DNA sequence: ATCGATGTATATATCTGACACGTGCCTGGAGACTAGGGAGTAATCCCCTTGGCGGTTAAAACGCGGGGGACAGCGCGTACGTGCGTTTAAGCGGTGCTAGAGCTGTCTACGACCAATTGAGCGGCCTCGGCACCGGGATTCTG
DNA sequence: CAGAATCCCGGTGCCGAGGCCGCTCAATTGGTCGTAGACAGCTCTAGCACCGCTTAAACGCACGTACGCGCTGTCCCCCGCGTTTTAACCGCCAAGGGGATTACTCCCTAGTCTCCAGGCACGTGTCAGATATATACATCGAT
């Protein structure tokens, strides 16, 4: 019954970045199944990542190798010191 | 038989899309069996997918995952 | 029992690191998930969907519209050399190609 | 009299049709091919009235790619007429 | 002196090299550029005897590939000799 | 370096021979030198990722068989 | 207590089910396994063996020759319209390449 | 340590199909590489086709299904009667 | 140099249904504690990677003669594009039927988890015959 | 039709593949028990069928011009053969950096229970975009 969509986010980020625009459903969706997309690639290659290494466990170090080898030179460079940042803010807090 | 439902305009309108300046008159019967193939092997693994799941109508997502096993992956439909 | 707070809030991130999390367990990835690796896969999906709403922000402008639709994802994607490379095999509907004629076509 | 020379439509309409999205195939014939397709893998079958427009969709995407290809290999040849060759030629290279 | 028209020897070379199995790159100097690329990534790498011969067999099944398809190119445009458009060609209808 | 000219012409003759080229234009040599550094490029990258998170410092040949595989080109032989 | 006898015996196959249900339970690739999968996985896996080697040993004997080297199972997947098909993107070390050439190329 | 492999199993369908034939070391190689190949190819689409319809358990249906989507036509149509009999036979003993 | 007949776009007014927001409530995320085995650290063995010398022929570099291939120019004849009048059937708006997708309830057959037992198959060793190299003869094919 | 290239046959000889032995840890047999999923019944969504009407689009024809193709000429850049030289390949000797393993122990994650607020359906209403009309001004082809 009762489904499950990232639209509440998706909006929030939306309103950061141009608190004058708004977005048609049709553009939702497709910015809806571009995550679920995203996701599954970083985390079959973390998978796999620990299995060759024969570790029971995902660790951030998964992550960010994945990311490394799945992004680009330039979005990859951003996207882990964000991912880091992160990382730090939440253990520090 | 209904390949002749994809009438010679509706081919020209594909290739102006394409930027085809000029199009010489044997391109139509290539282009519908073209088309005629790959159709077919979509429709086999969508039908696969409906009957695994014992179900008698065929649905989107039977569709949207028989094209991403081939590489073509569809944003939109869910 | 002190009054609950969102690990998001911690994190300072619109994503829910709850919900990815849970998916995360749910997959069958591994048997065990530490406690760093949604904050960083939250990070990481909030980061890139910044950069497509506001390549997108952007076109829309360039047309005088109020409200961005497909044909402003498909021209901020087709545009940009980075996100062109990671979404090359994607398709959008409604998205339409780019004008592009061959120099040779054009007349004399 | 009034008449234009041969070229000029041409490029008028690349110039339409690259600028627009909608569909360019009639949707009551295709849907009639679709049932006729399936039917040799099993009777009786019901289609979703979205499942019609995910194939018309995923259709026309893969003709328009195959006509830009099939433009470039008839342009390297110093023509500017497409002819079957070419299309068998970009099949060829690309594998399928 | 006896003197064989030009292709002829050719031709016999066809034969001879689809008919092998070695490898044909020089084994060093090919070690050596690899060794000097890696150095732009990762300090005092080292390398076993075995990733350079993978690495050798991928590029010259690569190559030989790249060759096959360019071929047609040529005959496309009634020539017999290939040329560099040849090759922009294969490469950009295969989305290299 | 100068190590990229190891690939000499008559090398590149026998690849092309094998391919079942008859007639070579004299300037595919440097076409082809180009066409092959990017490919070694790419694939020495990400074997590289692979052996700095094994915190490794010898580059094995599994290495280069996940790159491979990777890439989309699976090689049969040395081991997986 | 009753004598054991393998399961491979059981079903006749010569591929170990033991070592595919071991396998199957290790990969996480669901977290329940029926007892039916491995027995049908098994013997898929020795029908495909066996259809390969039979076209090597022909080749080889082809050659004259009687051990089978990676030139001859070169020759038996590129030689069959089905093989070449599910092995097409695999490239075999020493493996080589069949003859073949223009016929535009030969001479008059 | 102790490294497993199917090069027995390859031996014994080897002297059954030509007895007189023998095999070196790099076809052996070469084999035991296809085998897992394939193996990881079926079990990945049967681990798919589990999740898509919420199913806990792996069961010969998944492994017929990913057979008939992973293999060409008549490959398929031999190697489903092939798991059919041998099932069959499993379970009646 | 330009006219003038066609075409694309812009500016104003009217309409309508898609979007943004508020309300009720329920099920899934957060707080607190316990148990246990996965990962981190330190120490040892030894193997396989890097570095060097001597030397001999296989392979690369440099010249040159000439011929056959790539390229530009010309003629011609018919295939395709532009425009009109006719006719086919796509699109739309409405009503009605019922097949089958989605859900709740009961319960019983299946697979996971332990413990004791032993034999299947992996590592180290032996050896002998399949293959490869040398030399000379037979056949083919080309200029 | 002389003669240069490939194939094959008889002899030598070596190290890679086929077979044996020891033995240990992974697979089998027997038992319990918890819950995943097979079956029966019900609701009501949305897929299928039929009708009448307007008019958008497809079809068939004429005609004339721009393109595709075949032929001729010429000149220069690839191919084939010979000599010189340079650095690849083989074999033998040193040594030490780094991979792979074992033993200890601690701190990280899984699991259970409570409880409470985040976010999912549903309802409302008002303004962004779609459309019809008028007209501005840009371009293409002939004079």
């Amino acid at each position: 019954s009762r489904k499950e969509s990232y639209s509440i986010y998706v909006y929030k980020v939306l309103k950061q970045v141009h608190p004058d625009t708004g977005i048609s459903s049709k553009a939702m969706g497709i910015m809806n199944s571009f995550v679920n997309d995203i996701f599954e690639r970083i985390a079959g290659e973390a998978s796999r990542l620990a299995h060759y290494n024969k570790r029971s466990t995902i660790t951030s170090r998964e992550i960010q190798t994945a990311v490394r080898l799945l992004l680009p030179g330039e979005l990859a460079k951003h996207a882990v010191s964000e991912g880091t940042k992160a990382v730090t803010k939440y253990t520090s807090a | 038989d209904n390949i002749q439902g994809i009438t010679k305009p509706a081919i020209r309108r594909l290739a102006r899309r394409g930027g085809v300046k000029r199009i010489s008159g044997l391109i139509y019967e290539e282009t519908r069996g073209v088309l005629k193939v790959f159709l077919e092997n979509v429709i086999r693994d969508a039908v696969t997918y409906t009957e695994h799941a014992k179900r008698k109508t065929v649905t989107a997502m039977d569709v949207v995952y028989a094209l991403k096993r081939q590489g073509r992956t569809l944003y939109g439909f869910g | 029992r002190a009054k609950a707070k969102s690990r998001s809030s911690r994190a300072g991130l619109q994503f829910p690191v709850g919900r990815v999390h849970r998916l995360l367990r749910k997959g069958h990835y591994a048997e065990r998930v530490g406690a760093g690796a949604p904050v960083y896969l939250a990070a990481v999906l909030e980061y890139l969907t910044a950069e497509i709403l506001e390549l997108a922000g952007n076109a829309a402008r360039d047309n005088k519209k109020t409200r961005i639709i497909p044909r402003h994802l498909q021209l901020a994607i087709r545009n940009d050399e980075e996100l062109n490379k990671l979404l090359g095999g994607v398709t959008i509907a409604q998205g339409g190609v780019l004008p592009n004629i061959q120099a040779v076509l054009l007349p004399k | 009299p009034h008449r234009y020379r041969p070229g000029t439509v041409a490029l008028r309409e690349i110039r339409r049709y690259q600028k627009s999205t909608e569909l360019l195939i009639r949707k009551l014939p295709f849907q009639r091919l679709v049932r006729e397709i399936a039917q040799d893998f099993k009777t009786d079958l019901r289609f979703q009235s979205s499942a019609v427009m995910a194939l018309q969709e995923a259709c026309e995407a893969y003709l328009v790619g195959l006509f830009e290809d099939t433009n470039l290999c008839a342009i390297h040849a110093k023509r500017v007429t497409i002819m079957p060759k070419d299309i068998q030629l970009a099949r060829r290279i690309r594998g399928e």
